[PDB]
């Protein structure tokens, strides 16, 4: 993840399911798009048993939030890699539970 | 040898073997030896102790609110406080000395004393 | 006598000297490094001000 | 079937056997907890199904603590399993360190109270505390992050006030890419911190000491 | 209204024991026998 | 005393040799800082064009 | 810090860690009181009592109920402000001077009013 | 809303719980240097006490500091008491002590006369409104022996202008002194017992114990024995210092 | 007042305000015991416990379970009692001699059986 | 259009009308006094909630400063001046003289 | 009792009780250190330290980790070894000879080992 504290204390292995729980503004989002960016230079390797690639699923949030996680991937050079599947808020309930 | 011992009112400050033991009572300078007789005395109140033991360096020792007590067996300084050679710093030993205060200035007076300028 | 307090003030003289040569040689050495962290921290605000004035640029 | 639902999604993320390809999925479902109830229906049932939990907590946020994981209670099912043999040295020691630093802190304001042991412990926590501390949008390579856990785990910022650690720790690194790469080198090929390695690292680290200032102005050196 | 509130706060008027030997006694001692 | 003030100038002599080592040093690392960032200030202008 | 800039950033983040410790400090000054708090503790509690004051401030909206009129704080004098009051600048005022205030100008009015001055 | 007020209380009974046994434990610390303090002060204390009784053996027991005062009527009564106050009952067994020993002295038709260490005791008669003659604070925890032998020439100042008082004029000294002195103060017997006690200082009597190379005395035994005999009573009021800081940890 | 009169309304109106805060106390109570309480809130708790077991009665019907016969208490002497337990007239006795009696004559012989005098 | 929350604690501990100064308000405010009711207690509402909120946080302190003890003094002066018994109504120009 | 019997039942409360008292000083030691215990408390800790070392075993399970083959201590043996280890009879023998093995034979075995 490049998160220290993750990778020492609750290291995440390849097929692994590692919740990240926590009230709002935690900084939930921060950790899983800092994984993300993280992956970038497993991606420049060129090798598919190295490169890692990411799905973010938006479940109701709001187009803008959504833009602005985009913005963040391509500052990092990240949507090179990356898929967002998003249901925003103003989405159907449909499409909310079905984004995952 | 004889068995001195510097006590303070709180903690024990020195004991051991020595070869002689030279200070200042009310009475005036007493030097005692071995098998000095039992005896009580005050010592002076900017009193000094010499304490000459064997091989090493005689240790002097300025000493506030003193009393001396020799027994057949062993010496002992009763100190309100007292302050080692090393322990005493020569300006501190002067702007204490020549003070108003009579305690103050016994006090000063005895850490000269024992520093050896006097 | 004469001969007698030239050695003892010579001794003191020696033995405080060393510990002020010792004080003055670190004094030197932090003053020193002060100035190189000094050069460094004022070579990255001047870079952080280059990178802020080409934002500004490019945003307009 | 709520249950069902977090439950089949969340067990399509696996590691697949050579058989068929070797690939694999990681999930990183997000749950937003009220008022930090894990013990609500539905972060009930995700933190059942998943094989482990990083808590983020407001109070640890608000305190500096960023990112705010509670490294009390996040777990990792998975463990050592899932780090290279150079992290697994350099944080085996960092559970039990953050653990007695966590009991000790009530003690903070009385050191003197403590014996040497307990001492060093706390002040190694405060240490450890700061260094897994991160500014936001900035992963660190594996072995920018071995090296800053051996830094904080071998008593290297010992010397240095807790107040510069961060600071400290990022510029150390800065200085081993520019100059000292072959650290970082040998750690990613081989995945392990070698007695050859070790040595040259701690060596640097004890010249970037020399030239680093604590931000009271006090030396860091020893 | 504050010389009223003056005058009238001038005028205001505003409304068992130790058993003696559990008392332990200090004494010098004397090594000489009763007189 | 002649030892004593012979090693004082010794000391300030190191002192010197190593204040103008560290300077040139402090100097050279704050070049290479200086090159570095404005390598990835040229960078973030390339992303925001 | 990419937005609002560093200082504004360090100086927000300082006021809600020393805020967040005061929360965490309330119960124990309400039981054991705030004599038993570390000397660092005591510190940081009048500091954040005085910034929980000085983040109040007469609103014009509000002088119809408080029948005081409202002010209004430039941003860099807030970010100045706070900044001296996490550093303790502003320890020695009586934290009543601090209460529904603008800025520093208010802030020394109202200190000169309760008998203190910065 | 209850649930939430809930947690609260459990968040707030956590942290007073931390900081409580956090206390113990230093409290424990604190025990054991202060009964190091204790034994270290034992040595000059035993043997002092030796110089003076040879110095009683040796000289005329008509010392002011021993003879009583002919119908006494003021006690100088000392409350060693504490600065900090989460010690317990330790002041309150204190203050009940001393109140017991105010009355006994009520009935010896004696008016007792306050001196106060620590400021809890100072507290306590405020609000009962009894003067405080002079007040020690802020070394309970550590007494030194300058604070004691502060205190005890002070009592022992207020003992001797005493010797002139007669009904309530202060007599010749200008001070109307006490003829008697009290301390009260925690005795530390061990962890679990800690009691509080009221001992006279003043005027000590004399106990002859029948029997066992005689002593020599410089100048004279009269006055060595006048020149101990106050320090005597510094050691003591020091002792019992140190005690009260043992048993309040 | 206007019904009871203003004597027995006042002694009503002490007694409760004297349990109240005693409840708030509580909260302190229950973990440091009653030792860091100010002055006034160590006497008022003492005259709240006695208030609080003086409230209770030996009552006709209670005879059953315990054998004790009951007590009638006149509503005057209630008053007066209850009065001079919120002057703190009782202060001196124990708590237990307040416990399930009648009037202040009963007071007097339990405290007599107690060894305390009224 | 504003509430006033009446407790029990405040009204068995003498406090009547047993009114919580911290929670209860008025939406109208100064507009529904008169000029000298508005002029004489402008600020009576919040100045007694911040006695309450030192009044609590100083109920152990064992040395307060002047200012601390001058505020404590005055806000207990004003607790008091707010009691009032029942069917002892005030006319509006003795509150105007009381609370001034 | 009644199900176990008596001797069972005795050397396990007072296996518990000894362990129960060391887990009270564990904060002491963790403070303050070793030294502030008084003598009982140290002798009480180095039983105790003993006690809860022998509790451990090397396990069947644990082969495939460590080569060295698991064990099975009867009940009696058990309930006597421990017994004697609550009633100080060997608090001579050093710590490590506790870690990981049967019955008294095995501790014998490891003992005469260091
Ligand atoms: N490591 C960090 N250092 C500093 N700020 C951080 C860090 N991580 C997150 N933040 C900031 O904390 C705030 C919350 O972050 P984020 O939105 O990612 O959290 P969240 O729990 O997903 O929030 P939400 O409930 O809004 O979805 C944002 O301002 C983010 O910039
Ligand atoms: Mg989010």
């Amino acid at each position: 993840t490049g998160i220290k504290a993750i990778d020492a204390m609750t290291p995440i292995g390849r097929g692994q399911r590692q919740l990240i729980i926590g009230d709002r503004k935690t900084g939930k989002t921060a950790v899983c798009v800092d994984t993300i960016l993280n992956q970038r230079e497993a991606w420049l390797t060129g090798d598919p048993k190295q490169q890692v690639r990411c799905v973010y699923v938006a479940i109701g949030q709001k187009g803008t939030t959504i833009a602005s996680v985009k913005r963040a991937l391509e500052e990092g050079g990240a949507m090179e890699y990356t898929t967002i599947v998003a249901a925003p808020a103003s989405d159907a309930a449909g499409f909310k539970w079905l984004a995952p | 040898d004889l068995n001195v011992e510097i006590v303070a009112v709180e903690r024990e400050l020195w004991s051991g073997p020595a070869t002689f033991v030279f200070t200042r009572t009310t009475a005036g300078e007493i030097g005692i030896l071995p098998r000095h007789i039992p005896l009580v005395a005050q010592l002076v109140d900017d009193a000094m102790v010499r304490v000459e033991r064997e091989g090493e360096d005689d240790l002097r020792i300025a000493v506030d609110g003193g009393f001396l007590s020799v027994t057949e067996e062993t010496v002992r300084i009763l100190v309100e406080n007292a302050q080692f050679e090393s322990e005493i710093d020569a300006d501190a030993a002067k702007e204490d000395a020549a003070s108003d205060d009579e305690r103050t200035a016994a006090w000063g007076r005895a850490r000269l004393r024992a520093l050896g300028q006097i | 006598e004469a001969m007698l307090a030239k050695t003892a003030a010579d001794n003191r003289k020696s033995a405080e000297q060393v510990a002020a040569a010792q004080a003055d040689y670190e004094k030197e050495m932090a003053e020193a490094r002060a100035q190189a962290s000094a050069l460094r921290d004022e070579a990255r605000a001047a870079g952080r001000s280059v990178v802020d004035e080409k934002r500004a640029q490019a945003s307009g | 079937d709520v249950f069902y639902l977090h439950s089949r999604l969340l067990e399509r993320c696996a590691k697949l056997s050579d058989e068929l390809g070797g690939g694999s999925m990681t999930g990183l479902p997000i749950i937003e907890t009220k008022a930090n109830d894990i013990s609500a229906f539905i972060p009930t049932n995700v933190i059942s199904i998943t094989d482990g939990q990083c808590f983020l907590e407001s109070d640890l946020f608000n305190q500096g603590v960023r990112p705010a994981i509670n490294v009390g209670v996040s777990v990792s099912r998975v463990g050592g399993a899932a780090q290279i043999k150079a992290m697994k040295e350099v944080a085996g020691s960092l559970r039990l360190d953050l653990s007695q630093y966590r009991e000790l802190e009530a003690f903070a304001a009385f050191a003197s109270d403590l014996d040497a042991a307990s001492k060093a412990q706390l002040d190694r926590g405060a240490r450890l505390v700061e260094l897994l501390k991160q500014p936001q949008y900035s992963p660190l390579a594996v072995e920018e992050q071995v090296v800053a856990i051996f830094l904080g785990t071998q008593g290297h910022l010992d010397s240095v006030p807790v107040e510069d650690v961060q600071r400290f720790e990022s510029e150390l690194l800065e200085h081993v890419k520019a100059s000292h790469s072959d650290i970082f080198d040998g750690i990613r090929e081989t995945k392990k911190l070698s007695e050859e390695a070790e040595e040259k690292l701690v060596s640097v680290i004890n010249e970037f000491k020399k030239g680093f200032q604590a931000s009271d102005g006090s030396s860091v050196v020893v | 209204l504050v010389s009223v509130i003056n005058e009238f706060k001038k005028g205001f008027q505003a409304s068992e024991a130790l058993d003696p030997e559990d008392l332990e006694k200090e004494s010098v001692k004397v090594r000489k026998p009763a007189p | 005393l002649a030892d004593a003030d012979a090693m004082h100038a010794k000391a300030l002599a190191d002192a010197k040799a190593e204040s103008e080592k560290v300077t040139e040093e402090a100097k050279q690392d704050s070049e290479r800082i200086a090159a570095q960032l404005s390598e990835q200030a040229g960078s973030e202008a390339e992303r925001i064009k | 810090p990419a937005i609002v800039g560093d200082e504004h950033y360090r100086v927000a983040q300082e006021v809600i860690r020393i805020l967040q410790r005061y929360k965490d400090l309330q119960d124990i000054i309400a039981i054991l009181g705030i004599d038993e708090l570390s000397e660092e503790d005591k510190q940081l509690v009048n500091r954040a009592r005085r910034i929980e004051r000085f983040l109040s401030q007469n609103m014009m909206a509000a002088e119809q109920f408080t029948g005081q009129p409202g002010s209004t704080v430039p941003l860099k004098e807030t970010i100045e402000a706070f900044d001296k009051l996490t550093k303790g600048e502003f320890d020695h005022l009586p934290e009543q001077a601090f209460f529904l205030i603008g800025g520093l100008d208010d802030l020394a009015k109202k200190a000169e009013s309760l008998g203190a001055k910065l | 809303a209850t649930l939430r007020e809930l947690r609260g209380r459990i968040r707030s009974a956590g942290s007073i719980k931390k900081i409580t046994k956090a206390q113990e434990l230093i409290a424990t610390s604190r025990i054991a240097k202060a009964q190091a303090r204790v034994e270290a002060a034992r040595p000059y204390a035993a043997e002092i006490t030796n110089m003076l009784t040879e110095l009683a053996g040796a000289s005329a027991l008509d010392h002011p500091l021993l003879v009583e005062r002919k119908q006494p009527k003021r006690a100088g009564v000392l409350v060693v008491s504490s600065d900090r106050g989460l010690c317990g009952a330790y002041n309150a067994n204190v203050l009940r002590r001393a109140e017991e020993l105010f009355s006994l002295l009520r009935d010896e038709g004696k008016d007792p006369v306050l001196y106060v260490v620590g400021r809890k005791a100072l507290g306590y008669f405020s609000f009962r409104q009894r003067t405080v003659v002079e007040s020690w604070t802020g070394f309970s925890e550590r007494p030194t022996y300058e604070n004691a032998r502060e205190i005890a020439d002070t009592l022992v100042n207020a003992f001797m202008a005493g010797a002139d008082d007669e009904g309530d004029d202060a007599g010749a000294d200008g001070i109307l002194g006490v003829d008697e002195l009290h301390i009260v103060f925690t005795e530390f017997r061990s962890m679990l017992s800690q009691t509080a006690v009221a001992r006279r200082a003043a005027p000590m009597e004399v106990e002859y114990v029948g029997e066992v190379t005689l002593y020599s005395f410089e100048p004279d035994p009269e006055t060595l024995f006048d020149a101990l005999l106050p320090r005597y009573i510094a050691t003591r009021v020091y002792a019992a210092l140190l005690e009260a800081a043992a048993s309040e940890s």
